[PDB]
């Protein structure tokens, strides 16, 4: 349970690595 | 720009360096001096290389009473 | 605005908004007292600190 | 104004630097401090 | 009674009120002397 | 231009070389005092009835070994005022004694209010937000936790840390052997606060450096400035792009980067404050009970968690008998804990 | 009722939730080693 | 070792064979990372102080800036005017290049004397050692901070890798 | 629109909404207490205050129900280990009750508050905006304060119309509640002396009355209302954090150094009793007059109160815990069931040893004894091949004086290394470890709990006085500083005063 | 096996670490300074023993 | 100019001892045990 844990959370860091740098606010001028 | 004379006009003057070659040197003297006559130690009250131990003693004189540590030192030095 | 019979009663304790004493007013009085809470905590600090040691004021659980 | 010129008065005040701090490590190797 | 404690305790805020009282005094006084213009 | 206050207030705030202000009373003797008495111990003053130890230039110690150090243990935590029932006003058994620290202390706290009712002072005059100030408060408490909570806690301001650079070190070493305080995730939230801050300062400084607008001639650039100039100096827009391709994600908003430059090394260094006031009462994160439950079960089971606890048992063994020596610590060679030859 | 005057709408950004997720994700990756013990 | 206690494993062992605290390489390195800490804050702090007055109390400052706009955000002049009354005038930059040069500088300098410390004591040239270095006259050893650094040191030395050495001295 | 950390600044000029916030979080507050109170009711063993006291149990609220007077439970029995009393009303669970009906109560009046919030009284007569009188209410609060301050100390605290408060002999071995008297004399300032708490509240009680009084019926000095900024609430904000940041490093040094109002059988013994042996010195004081007056060694240790050997032990010294290691003290060392009695190490010779206690500081400490100048006679080796101290080769016995082993002695090495371990922590105990499957590993007590939030929460509220103290005085330039700002005004010396246009220079 | 005699530490998750405690440790004192790639071990087990992935890594 | 200053003071409750306590350090040197 706590392996579990500790590699759920650091896959949803992975995740939210994904979505922050494909799907962020464009930056626009 | 706030009024006061710019330290490089003061530093390449004659006059301070006539004020401050007598200034700077004696104030070092005395610094050298408050050592070299030993007054530093006393004033301080730290050991002398031959004030640390007694000459068969061999514990630290560790202050141990907070309101009488005054008197142990005075004893210690005794 | 509301008006209701305990708001008519209280009224009159917040009408005063902004209402103020001219200058100075009482500072130096209130400096007065602050100089005197400020020996007034410096007292009780040091006899907790030991550092002031009164007659019959033993600090400890002991004499208490 | 000043009679004496700044790059004199920085490379004089420098090597007095230099003189007193190398004065205090001359000293870590003679005297008190020096292990020996 | 007055322990020493106490009475060091006084020395303590007699010096104090005095470091205090001169560091105003000259501060007053120097700024009475040397005022702004407006 | 009124009664005295206000006179005082006009020549208080003077634009002078040095500016003053109310907070300059408070501010620039107690600096003063803590500096010189700082000064003053590592050039003259022994730790010998305090500590058992030489600390200042006078003994033969260097620039890394001078210290002034805390006071005896006995000392609990007294103010040590020179006046008080201690030193009874002997300015030279006050020195033996450890008063030069707590002057040192004190000052210096009363001093660090004073900077930052400066930095609220000059704000509101020159008319800028206070954030400096703000920021400050880190560096407050940091030395509040530290130098005065911490010792609060324990038994006496012995166990604070001493004034000095070997001393600091010392403090340390201790905090790992006896706290474990690398495992601290307090500590470790500093750590990240002051790396990423370092890290900020340098990524930003570089970026800025290396995306300037050809604003002169010269190939030294730093000319091609002018502080009163409308225009950036440097293009956030080819900054962003820059970072977006090469790490993922770019700033793009100068404000926020600015801002988030403030807010990581300021909340680091107020998350180790909050560790050491844990460490103020022995509240450590010394350990993990299933870690410890696992290998006193199992003789097979290692990991560095328990590597280190041995190397801290190695430390307070081989430190504490005269870093503590009101303890009056005798440990027979045959109870020192070593492994094998060494 | 007559409407409030002083309600305001609230906001939190793309970057905002994101910068907030990492903050909460990697305290969380911290501090779980201690909550197990 | 790739993870976090062997980390603390790796720097208490070091402090141990090289006495790293008492090297100058990495004070210098301290002084880049709490420097760079410092000026990370001190920098953060003075820009956001001076920001120009762009959106109302209900709003984040921060959308008083676009992406891209050529008008800088804040005024520099603000912002030296305050730091040079902190400190004094001269102690504080109003050329951006040369503060932005410095903020880089600082903390790249002391990093590379922190990399250039572990690389060198790598080769065993270490800390400063001033153990047994004041003596009183009769030849009494008179301990300072050094020599209780060095009490704490031996702690580590005597216990690390407990099984792993036969003979006397640790020579790597 | 708001950034999130800024949700409830709309209640700045809305005093209405901003008492039905107050009025909830004042609800959260004492629901709070309320289910506090129950969980520790449903939890708490009250059938040994001697081995097993509240402190040993986690109990946070139980502390401060007893020290104020409530020491009974509706199901009979008291926290001094009475039994048949009858509580009436104010028992634990009275208490706890009482405060989940206010909570109730104070969240209907949030409701009531929050929809209702345009009310007259709300709004300035003159303008028709929201407006409160800040330096008015803070008077008929202070009048308010001081009146409760003046009635706790003359009434409750006396026992003149109340119970009155908690009060031990110097070892805390018989506490109960009892009435108490003012203390007028300097012996009041001791911290130790309940007297001195009432003194305290019944003379700033009637500070804060006349005080009060002032406030409501003199208006603030121009001088003073522009300079602290007394038309913005904010102001109020940052110096009532101010002195509750104060309030709360206060209370977090006299629950770790004691003082009348942290005794020790309610939050457990303080780290310093620990540190200066203080126990121990009354224990040996009890034993040498039992022995002085004809007693055997039996007869002297078999007098020592249980209750005051479990002071001398460090597995209740608060400054022995972890961070992590939740819980009561319970669950590290076990319930605590009775005393061993006083271990005596003697070596072959016969001569009495005596085992180094562990100081605070340490996790582990080895076991090392001395005989009465502190000589070291034996010892357990870490290293075996040059042992010299050995229990083996010294021939070290212990015998038990007192507690459950009198009369015993052990001869044995394991066994008697297996006291020595012991008596690194003072007197030894027997424990249940398994009722609650007890680790092994030292907690803190309430006494310690206490201290580390308040002492830290008090270092944040620091911040947060520094935040809303910089915002008063700042709120000009909340949004940026303006776009306008004139290069001389900060510019050296083209204004002879900093930031001062009418002395351009 | 860090330090080569045949004391093998664990570091990771499933082996009972947590965070904090995990690690991939270091190749073994044996190896020394001597590369070490997956093929240069008899087998996958005998490359984990010896500390094969920190290398690799 | 001016001569003396609220800056002049500054400087010189540095300067002053600086250069004292730097002639005490120098005659330290010379100090054998
Ligand atoms: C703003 C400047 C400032 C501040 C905040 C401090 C603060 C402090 N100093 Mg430092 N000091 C200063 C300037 C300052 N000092 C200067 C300029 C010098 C050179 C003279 C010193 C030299 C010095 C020494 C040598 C020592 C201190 C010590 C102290 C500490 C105890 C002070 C105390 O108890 O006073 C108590 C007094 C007051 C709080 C003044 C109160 C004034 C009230 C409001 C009015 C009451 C006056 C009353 C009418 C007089 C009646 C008295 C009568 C009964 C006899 C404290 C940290 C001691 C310390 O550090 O110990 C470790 C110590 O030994 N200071
Ligand atoms: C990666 C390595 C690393 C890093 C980056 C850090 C980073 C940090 N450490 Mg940790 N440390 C480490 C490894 C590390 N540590 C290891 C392995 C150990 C062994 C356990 C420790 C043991 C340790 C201890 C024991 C402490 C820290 C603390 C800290 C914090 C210090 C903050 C600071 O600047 O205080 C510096 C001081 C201040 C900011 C106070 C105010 C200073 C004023 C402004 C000074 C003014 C000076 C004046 C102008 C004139 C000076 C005169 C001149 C002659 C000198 C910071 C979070 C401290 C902490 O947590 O504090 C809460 C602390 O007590 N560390
Ligand atoms: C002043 C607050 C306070 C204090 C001192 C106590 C004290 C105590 N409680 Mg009570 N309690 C409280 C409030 C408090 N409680 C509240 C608010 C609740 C409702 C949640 C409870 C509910 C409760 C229960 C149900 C129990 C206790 C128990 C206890 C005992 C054990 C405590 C313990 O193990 O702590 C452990 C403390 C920690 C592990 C420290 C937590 C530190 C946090 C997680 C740090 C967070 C960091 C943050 C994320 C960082 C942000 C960074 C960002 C800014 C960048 C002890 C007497 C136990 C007891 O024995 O009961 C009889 C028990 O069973 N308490
Ligand atoms: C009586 C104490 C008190 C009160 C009434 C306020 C009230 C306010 N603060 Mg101040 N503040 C305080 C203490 C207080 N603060 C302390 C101690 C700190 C340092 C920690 C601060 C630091 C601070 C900052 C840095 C800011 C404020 C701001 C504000 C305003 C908006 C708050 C908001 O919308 O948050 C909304 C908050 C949330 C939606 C979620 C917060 C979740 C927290 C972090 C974790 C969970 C909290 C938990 C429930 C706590 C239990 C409380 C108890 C243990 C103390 C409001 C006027 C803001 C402001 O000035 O606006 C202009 C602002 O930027 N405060
Ligand atoms: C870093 C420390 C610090 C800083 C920078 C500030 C800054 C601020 N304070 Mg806060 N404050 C502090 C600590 C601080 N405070 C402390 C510890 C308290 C006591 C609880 C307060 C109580 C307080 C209130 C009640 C108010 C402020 C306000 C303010 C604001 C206006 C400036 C002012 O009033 O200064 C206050 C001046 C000082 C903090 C310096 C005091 C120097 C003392 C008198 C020296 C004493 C020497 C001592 C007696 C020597 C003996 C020592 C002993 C150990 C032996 C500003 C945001 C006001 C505000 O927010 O207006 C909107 C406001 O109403 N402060
Ligand atoms: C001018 C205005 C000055 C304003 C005051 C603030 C100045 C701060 C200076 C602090 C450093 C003083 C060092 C000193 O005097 O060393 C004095 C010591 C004296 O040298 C020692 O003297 C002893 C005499 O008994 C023994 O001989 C010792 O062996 C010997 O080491 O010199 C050194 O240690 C050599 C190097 C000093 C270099 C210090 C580098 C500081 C860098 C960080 C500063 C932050
Ligand atoms: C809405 C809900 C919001 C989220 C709720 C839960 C989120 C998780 C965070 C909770 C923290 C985890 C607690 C430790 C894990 C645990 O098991 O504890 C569990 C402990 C209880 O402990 C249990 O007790 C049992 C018998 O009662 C047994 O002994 C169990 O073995 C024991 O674990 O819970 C508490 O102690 C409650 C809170 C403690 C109060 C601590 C005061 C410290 C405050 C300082 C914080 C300031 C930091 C500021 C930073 C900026
Ligand atoms: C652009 C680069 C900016 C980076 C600056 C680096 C700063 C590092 C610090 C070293 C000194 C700065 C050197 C400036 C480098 C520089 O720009 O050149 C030097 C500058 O030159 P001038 O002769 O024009 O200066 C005199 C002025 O008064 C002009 O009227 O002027 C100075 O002399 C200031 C430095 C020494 C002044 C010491 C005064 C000490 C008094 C006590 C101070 C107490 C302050 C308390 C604060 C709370
Ligand atoms: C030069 C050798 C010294 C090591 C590097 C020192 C500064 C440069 C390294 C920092 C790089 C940061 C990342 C790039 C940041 C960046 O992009 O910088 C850019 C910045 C400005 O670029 P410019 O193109 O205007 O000038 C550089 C060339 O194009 C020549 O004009 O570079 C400089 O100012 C170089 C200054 C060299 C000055 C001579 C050496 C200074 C020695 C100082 C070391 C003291 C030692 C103290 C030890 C206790
Ligand atoms: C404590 C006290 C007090 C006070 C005192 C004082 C205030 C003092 C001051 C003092 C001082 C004020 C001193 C000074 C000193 C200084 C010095 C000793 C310096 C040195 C320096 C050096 C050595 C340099 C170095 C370097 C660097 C830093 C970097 C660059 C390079 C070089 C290496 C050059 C009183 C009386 C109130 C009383 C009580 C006690
Ligand atoms: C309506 C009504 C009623 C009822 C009421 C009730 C039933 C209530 C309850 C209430 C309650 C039952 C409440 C509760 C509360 C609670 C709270 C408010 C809590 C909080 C918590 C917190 C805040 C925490 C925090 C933390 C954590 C979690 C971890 C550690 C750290 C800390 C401590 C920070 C009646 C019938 C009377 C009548 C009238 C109507
Ligand atoms: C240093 C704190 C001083 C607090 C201020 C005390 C107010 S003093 C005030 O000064 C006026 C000037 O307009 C005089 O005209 C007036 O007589 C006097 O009451
Ligand atoms: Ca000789
Ligand atoms: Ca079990
Ligand atoms: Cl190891
Ligand atoms: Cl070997
Ligand atoms: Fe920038
Ligand atoms: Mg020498």
């Amino acid at each position: 349970m706590e392996t579990i844990t500790y590699v759920f959370i650091f896959a949803c860091i992975i995740a939210l690595f994904f979505f922050a740098i494909f799907f962020r606010e464009p930056p626009r001028i | 720009t706030t009024g006061e004379r710019p330290f490089s006009d003061i530093i390449t003057s004659v006059r301070y360096w006539v004020i401050h070659s007598i200034t700077i040197p004696a104030l070092f003297i005395a610094g050298w001096l408050f050592v070299s006559t030993g007054l530093a130690y006393d004033v301080f009250g730290t050991p002398r290389p031959d004030s640390y131990y007694a000459q068969e003693q061999r514990s630290i004189p560790l202050v141990t009473d907070r309101f009488e540590a005054k008197q142990q030192v005075e004893t210690f030095l005794e | 605005a509301r008006r209701t019979w305990l708001g008519d009663i209280l009224r009159p304790l917040n009408s005063e908004y902004g209402k103020v004493a001219p200058g100075w007013g009482t500072t130096p009085l209130m400096a007065v007292f602050m100089g005197l809470f400020l020996v007034f905590l410096l007292i009780i600090l040091e006899i907790y600190n030991s550092t002031l040691i009164l007659d019959g004021v033993n600090v400890s659980w002991k004499a208490l | 104004g000043g009679r004496i010129p700044l790059w004199i008065v920085a490379t004089v005040a420098g090597m007095g630097v230099i003189v007193i701090v190398g004065l205090f490590f001359y000293g870590a190797y003679a005297g008190l401090g020096s292990s020996l | 009674t007055i322990t020493p404690s106490l009475k060091g305790f006084f020395i303590g805020l007699l010096s104090g009120a005095v470091v205090l009282g001169l560091t105003f005094a000259v501060l007053i006084a120097i700024s009475q002397i040397d005022k702004v213009q407006r | 231009e009124r009664g005295w206050f206000d006179i005082l207030d006009d020549w208080l705030k003077r634009d002078r070389f040095v500016f003053v202000g109310w907070s300059g009373i408070l501010l620039f003797p107690c600096a003063y005092l803590a500096l010189g008495g700082w000064l003053t111990g590592t050039t003259f003053v022994t730790s010998w009835y305090t500590h058992g130890l030489a600390s200042s230039y006078l003994e033969g110690c260097n620039f890394l070994t001078v210290a002034v150090s805390t006071p005896a243990n006995s000392m609990g935590h007294s103010l040590l005022l020179l006046w008080g029932p201690e030193a009874q006003g002997d300015f030279t058994r006050w020195c033996q004694l450890g008063g030069l620290w707590t002057f040192i202390a004190l000052h210096g706290a009363f001093g660090l209010i004073g900077f930052m009712l400066r930095q609220f002072e000059i704000a509101r005059l020159v008319g800028v937000r206070p954030y400096n100030a703000i920021a400050f408060s880190a560096p407050i408490a940091v030395f509040v936790s530290v130098f005065l909570i911490y010792p609060l806690g324990q038994s006496s301001w012995f166990f604070a840390p001493s004034f000095g650079v070997a001393a600091i070190f010392r403090f340390l070493l201790f905090f790992q052997g006896f706290h474990n305080w690398t495992l601290n995730p307090f500590h470790m939230m500093g750590v990240a606060g002051v790396l990423g801050g370092a890290l900020l300062c340098a990524i930003h400084g570089a970026t800025v450096e290396n995306t300037l607008f050809q604003d002169g001639e010269g190939a030294s650039t730093f000319r091609a400035f002018n502080p009163t100039q409308a225009e950036e100096t440097y293009s956030m827009v080819t900054a962003n792009r820059f970072w977006s391709q090469i790490f993922g994600i770019a700033f793009s908003n100068k404000r926020w980067l600015h801002f988030f430059m403030l807010f990581v090394p300021v909340t680091g260094l107020w998350m180790s404050a909050i560790g050491v006031v844990g460490l103020a009462l022995n509240l450590r994160s010394y350990d993990f009970i299933s870690q410890e439950i696992r290998a006193a079960e199992d003789p097979e089971f290692e990991t560095f968690y328990t590597k280190n606890l041995l190397l801290n048992e190695g430390i307070r063994a081989w430190m504490a008998p005269q870093d503590q020596p009101h303890e009056n610590f005798v440990f027979p060679e045959e109870v020192l804990p070593r492994g094998n030859a060494l | 009722m007559e409407p409030n005057p002083n309600r305001q709408p609230v906001e939190l950004n793309r970057t905002s939730l994101y910068l907030g997720l990492l903050l909460i994700l990697v305290l969380a990756l911290l501090f779980s080693s201690y909550f197990f013990n | 070792p790739l993870g976090i206690s062997g980390t603390f494993n790796f720097m208490i062992v070091f402090q141990a064979e090289h006495n790293i605290l008492m090297h100058p390489f990495h004070q210098l390195g301290v002084a880049g990372v709490f420097g760079g800490a410092l000026f990370c804050a001190m920098h953060g702090s003075l820009v956001t102080s001076s920001l120009i007055r762009e959106t109302t109390e209900t709003e984040s400052a921060n959308y008083g800036y676009k992406f891209g706009q050529e008008e800088e955000t804040y005024n520099i002049v603000a912002a030296h005017g305050y730091f040079g009354r902190l400190i004094f005038q001269y102690a504080s930059f109003n050329n951006s290049r040369s503060l932005h040069f410095f903020l880089a500088a600082w903390p790249v300098v002391g990093v590379w004397f922190a990399a250039l410390g572990i690389s060198t004591m790598a080769f065993n040239l270490n800390g400063f050692n001033f153990n047994h270095s004041v003596i009183d006259a009769k030849g009494n050893v008179i301990n300072t901070w050094a020599d209780i650094i060095n009490r704490a040191n031996l702690g580590m030395e005597v216990m690390h890798e407990r099984n792993a050495h036969n003979f006397p001295l640790d020579l790597a | 629109g708001l950034p999130w950390y800024r949700v409830h600044t709309v209640l700045i000029n809305d005093p209405g909404r901003l008492i039905a916030a107050h009025l909830m979080h004042t609800a959260l507050v004492a629901g709070w207490a309320g289910s506090m109170a129950l969980y520790e009711l449903a939890t708490f063993d009250p059938s040994d205050p001697v081995l097993n006291p509240m402190w040993r149990q986690g109990m946070f609220v139980l502390p401060f129900m007893a020290r104020l007077g409530v020491t009974g439970s509706w199901s009979g029995w008291s926290i001094t280990g009475e039994t048949g009393i009858d509580p009436g009303f104010w028992s634990f669970e009275g208490v706890a009750l009482a405060h989940i009906v206010l909570s109730g109560l104070l969240f209907l009046a949030a409701c009531w508050h929050w929809v209702y919030w345009d009310l007259e009284l709300f709004r300035d007569p003159r303008t028709g905006e929201p407006a409160l009188d800040l330096p008015k209410m803070f008077g008929i609060h202070l009048f308010l304060a001081g009146l409760l301050c003046f009635g706790f100390g003359a009434f409750h605290l006396t026992g003149l119309f109340g119970p009155g408060m908690w009060v031990s002999d110097p070892y805390g071995l018989t506490g109960s509640v009892q009435p108490v008297a003012p203390e007028w004399g300097p012996d009041g300032f001791n911290p130790y002396n309940p007297g001195g708490v009432v003194a305290h509240h019944i003379a700033a009680g009637i500070v804060g009355i006349i005080a009060g009084l002032f406030h409501i019926l003199v208006r603030p000095p121009q001088r003073l209302y522009k300079a602290l900024r007394m038309g913005n609430i904010e102001t109020v904000l940052s110096s009532s954090i101010a002195a509750v940041f104060f309030a709360a490093f206060v209370v977090a040094g006299t629950m770790w150094y004691g003082s009348a109002t942290t005794p020790i059988e309610l939050f457990g013994p303080t780290r310093y009793q620990w540190d200066s042996s203080y126990f121990q010195q009354e224990i040996n004081r009890r034993v040498q007059a039992s022995l002085a007056s004809g007693a055997t060694l039996e007869e002297a240790w078999s007098a020592i109160p249980e209750k005051l050997a479990f002071y001398d032990y460090i597995g209740n010294n608060p400054a022995k815990g972890g961070l992590f290691r939740t819980g009561p003290m319970n669950k590290g060392d076990g319930i605590a069931q009775a005393w061993k009695g006083h271990a005596v190490f003697r070596n072959k010779e016969g001569e009495e040893l005596f085992v180094r206690r562990m100081p605070a500081f340490f996790e582990s400490f080895p076991v090392i004894l001395t005989d009465k100048n502190g000589v070291v006679k034996a010892d357990i080796p870490f290293r075996r091949a040059e042992s010299k101290y050995s229990f083996e080769q010294q021939g070290v016995t212990v015998s038990f004086y007192g507690g459950e082993l009198n009369g015993q002695t052990f001869t044995d090495p394991p066994t008697v290394k297996s006291y020595a371990r012991k008596a690194i922590f003072g007197e030894i105990f027997e424990f249940d470890t398994e009722t609650l499957n007890s680790d092994g590993i030292f907690r803190t007590s309430p006494r310690g709990w206490f201290t580390f939030a308040h002492a830290v929460f008090a270092l944040l509220f620091f911040f947060g006085h520094i935040w809303h103290g910089a915002r008063t005085l700042f709120r000009d330039v909340f949004s940026g500083i303006d776009p306008e700002l004139s290069p001389e005004q900060v510019e050296w010396g083209f204004y002879q005063k900093v930031g001062d246009v009418t002395t351009r220079k | 096996d860090i330090d080569g005699i045949r004391e093998p530490v664990s570091g990771s998750l499933l082996y009972g670490n947590n965070i904090i405690t995990g690690a991939v440790v270091p190749s073994s004192n044996a190896i020394g300074l001597h590369f070490y790639p997956i093929w240069e071990a008899a087998s996958l087990d005998e490359w984990l023993y010896n500390g094969g992935p920190y290398q690799l890594i | 100019y001016p001569i003396f200053t609220v800056r002049w003071v500054a400087v010189h409750t540095l300067a002053v001892p600086t250069i004292f306590f730097l002639g005490a350090i120098a005659a330290m040197q010379f100090i054998q045990r």
